[PDB]
């Protein structure tokens, strides 16, 4: 309510603004299993090409 | 002039988790699959008709 | 048509090999009478530490 | 990565009779957090009026 | 680095009216931890006689 946003004075022109706003990351655990080594834990299914 | 994640160095401590790290062990198919003996020694006769 | 999908054996015992033991691409499967195996275990197990 | 054990014999003397030395192996997978974000900005007098 | 730091005016529109903006910064230093060691070997009669 006092920000300035883009060029938006933000109090004097009288607006106010919602700042949303999350922060995440993401891991895929593809090491060894008993069967053996470099095994990726996900298969595709796709459309045929062009 | 402003601080960077870079010139705030090792204050910013980097973390650990042991989330991915655990695999189940998996055992010996033979061993769920024949009927087991219990050896007392190192050798053991069966005889079968032949 | 999938014909298979509730196929269950006649009453065998089905045992899956996932030590990665079973190598690639020379046998599927394997029937036996189990009665006629048996697998002695003359020690299980054991750690020593050093 | 994991081990490999084998079979062995008995002496004192073969090499065949010498237990094998092996290794595991483990690596690291990583999460890094990310910013997603966005600013919406209206007027306090339509915020009041809707 | 230091921030530096600056004597401020009461002013609405004069340059010497601003308050000023500085950084600080740090760098990193590792403690590594390194084995220093040694072996004293013994006959087991002298220290059970000792």
């Amino acid at each position: 309510d006092q920000a300035t946003v883009g060029s938006i004075n933000l109090a004097e022109r009288d607006m106010i603004a919602l700042r949303l706003k999350a922060r995440f990351a993401y891991v895929l655990g593809n090491g060894a299993t008993a069967v053996g080594d470099n095994k990726t834990p996900v298969g595709a299914v796709v459309p045929d090409g062009s | 002039a402003d601080i960077s994640r870079s010139e705030v160095a090792t204050l910013i401590q980097e973390a650990y988790a042991n989330d991915l790290l655990a695999s189940a062990k998996k055992g010996s198919t033979v061993l769920q699959a024949f009927p087991t003996v219990n050896m007392g020694t190192k050798t053991t006769h069966l005889p079968v008709l032949a | 048509n999938p014909i298979f999908r509730d196929e269950s054996f006649n009453g065998f015992g089905t045992y899956f090999n996932a030590n990665g033991a079973w190598p690639v691409g020379v046998a599927e499967a394997l029937v036996v009478d189990s009665s006629r195996v048996r697998i002695g275990v003359r020690q299980d197990i054991t750690v020593k530490f050093l | 990565t994991l081990p490999g054990a084998s079979w062995v014999s008995e002496s004192a003397t073969e090499p065949e009779g010498v237990k094998p030395t092996s290794e595991a192996t483990w690596a690291d997978r990583t999460l890094v957090a990310e910013e997603v974000a966005v600013i919406i900005p209206v007027h306090e007098n339509v915020v009041d009026d809707a």
